[PDB]
């Protein structure tokens, strides 16, 4: 409808074209808000699930608790950790940021 | 239709046959190829997201660059967008070990 | 042919199966392997009207 | 839609179902991908 | 969707720990393709027959 | 070579769950595998810490090897299956003290009776 | 061959056996799976079953 009543948006217009050329774009399988519920469900899972051995049990710990746990795990002491946590947390927001 | 009888229309609608069975056999062929591609690529996402979104990997460069972390994932147009948070050192020193 | 231009050795395509290799390959020379060839065609021994 | 072209493209055997067919073949392997994809990315448990 | 059991975070120096109680054991059964079919085919014959 | 030969400790990449051992048989045009998983259920929600140190012994802190420790004072339980144990040397490693781990004053557990 | 370091060395321990490492090897303490041997063999076999 929206290319009948509106018609192509610019020139070269392939969503259009379907009804015309005779060819059509099928949905996907899941909607967006689905998409989203399984990354979101994964975001929450991480800090739980990455931490000890099994795959069977759930750690509900804080974020900040568990990279602390990969930092120690991959070389870096619990006392550097310690002294420097708020140092840790900035250059990881400004990883992210 | 309009211009030529059928000894010769015959002849000039088969050209835009094989012309157009030419094509939509190339458009099969490319989606099909597409279709493997990505159907590789989906295997290829899951594993990353169970080797470094659940999980800290000890692989070097399967994940991010230096010493992985932590990664994050959210849905991309046509696929996953990782994020992958690596530990990447600076300032190095020698020392007598 | 040779660099002179004269024919000094040659393939009947059609006499064998070896034959046949060959001349798929364009080459006196083709690798060990096994290959298949053109199948041994029936022929009509008569008619039926 | 000509019916004259119809007519002469019988005459390349079933060559729409074979067009048809494989766009769906692939289509369902699409869906098969992501069923199998999410449900791996799927946690079994998380915190809110 | 279905959601995963939910596990909240603790406002202390402890935390939760969502542990089974029971288990069973499950068969994963995959099919991983090796080969394909090999064919050959007589070209010649099949064009000209 | 990953799940047949071996056990995996990659999730996912042989069967679903946690795996245990795979077997793998003829199949028309490959192989089939039949990857058997440990799957849970019935879980439960406990009290756990990160590690336990002697209340008069600060330095003196252990922390659970591939288990948990949970309230019931302190047990171990292995970390796939709730099935609380003393607290004993074979389960326990020693550890740096940390913010987080309790400051235990009464029934201590043997690695840190001192 | 899925028991220790190295992949030289070949340990014939029944299959039993292994399994019970395997298990503990992923959690299952081994009071657990000692006092379980039996409903474990079950719960096995039901899963192949
Ligand atoms: C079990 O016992 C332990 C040991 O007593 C106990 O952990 C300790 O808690 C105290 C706080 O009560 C920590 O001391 C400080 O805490 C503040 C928090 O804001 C930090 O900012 C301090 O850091 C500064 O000072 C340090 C030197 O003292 C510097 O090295 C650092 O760079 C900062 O300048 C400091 O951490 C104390 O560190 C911990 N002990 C350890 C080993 O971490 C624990 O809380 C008890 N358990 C429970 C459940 O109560
Ligand atoms: C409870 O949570 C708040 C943040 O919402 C935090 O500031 C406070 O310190 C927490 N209390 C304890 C005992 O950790
Ligand atoms: C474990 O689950 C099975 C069903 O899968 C049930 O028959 C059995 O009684 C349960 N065991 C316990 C201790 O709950």
């Amino acid at each position: 409808d929206d290319c009948m009543q509106q018609g192509p948006a610019s020139a070269r217009d392939l969503i259009c074209a379907q009804y015309v050329a005779g060819y059509k774009v099928l949905p996907p399988l899941m909607d967006v808000n689905m998409e989203a519920a399984y990354t979101s469900s994964l975001l929450g899972s991480i800090a739980g699930v990455g931490w000890t051995a099994g795959l069977s049990s759930f750690a509900a710990i804080p974020f900040a608790q568990s990279i602390f746990y990969r930092l120690n795990g991959v070389g870096i002491t619990q006392q550097v950790l310690s002294e420097n946590q708020k140092l840790i947390a900035n250059k990881f927001n400004q990883a992210l940021g | 239709i309009q211009r030529l009888d059928p000894p010769e229309q015959d002849a000039q609608i088969d050209r835009l046959i094989n012309g157009r069975l030419t094509t939509l056999n190339a458009f099969v062929a490319q989606q099909l190829v597409r279709s493997e591609s990505a159907a590789l690529s989906a295997q290829l996402a899951k594993d990353k997201v169970n080797e470094c979104v659940k999980a800290q990997s000890k692989r070097s460069g399967f994940c991010g660059q230096g010493t992985h972390i932590v990664s994050f994932v959210v849905n991309a147009p046509n696929g996953l967008y990782f994020m992958h948070v690596g530990y990447y050192p600076s300032n190095h020193i020698e020392v007598v070990s | 042919f040779s660099v002179d231009g004269y024919i000094r050795r040659a393939i009947d395509c059609g006499f064998n199966d070896l034959s046949q290799l060959h001349c798929s390959y364009e080459s006196f020379d083709v690798e060990s392997g096994v290959y298949s060839v053109s199948s041994f065609e029936a022929k009509p021994s008569g008619s039926v009207v | 839609g000509f019916q004259k072209c119809e007519q002469l493209l019988r005459e390349y055997g079933q060559f729409c179902s074979k067009i048809n067919q494989a766009l769906h073949g692939a289509n369902l392997r699409q869906d098969d991908s992501v069923r199998n994809l999410f449900a791996s990315v799927k946690s079994s448990q998380s915190s809110p | 969707f279905n959601h995963p059991i939910q596990v909240d975070q603790l406002n202390s120096s402890y935390f939760k720990l969502s542990i089974p109680t029971n288990f069973s054991f499950g068969v994963t059964q995959e099919y991983i393709q090796t080969t394909i079919q090999k064919v050959t085919v007589d070209c010649k014959q099949y064009v000209c027959n | 070579n990953e799940c047949v030969k071996a056990q995996s400790k990659r999730s996912g990449f042989c069967g679903q769950g946690t795996h245990i051992v795979s077997f793998v048989v003829n199949a028309p045009n490959g192989l089939y595998f039949m990857h058997v998983g440990y799957y849970p259920s019935n879980h439960i929600e406990v009290v756990s810490a990160y590690g336990l140190c002697d209340a008069a012994n600060p330095t003196n802190c252990i922390a659970p090897v591939n288990g948990y420790f949970i309230k019931t004072e302190w047990s171990y339980t292995g970390s796939s299956f709730y099935a609380p144990e003393p607290i004993t040397s074979l389960n326990t490693k020693y550890v740096a003290p940390q913010v987080t781990y309790q400051n235990i004053s009464t029934n201590l557990p043997p690695p840190l009776l001192g």
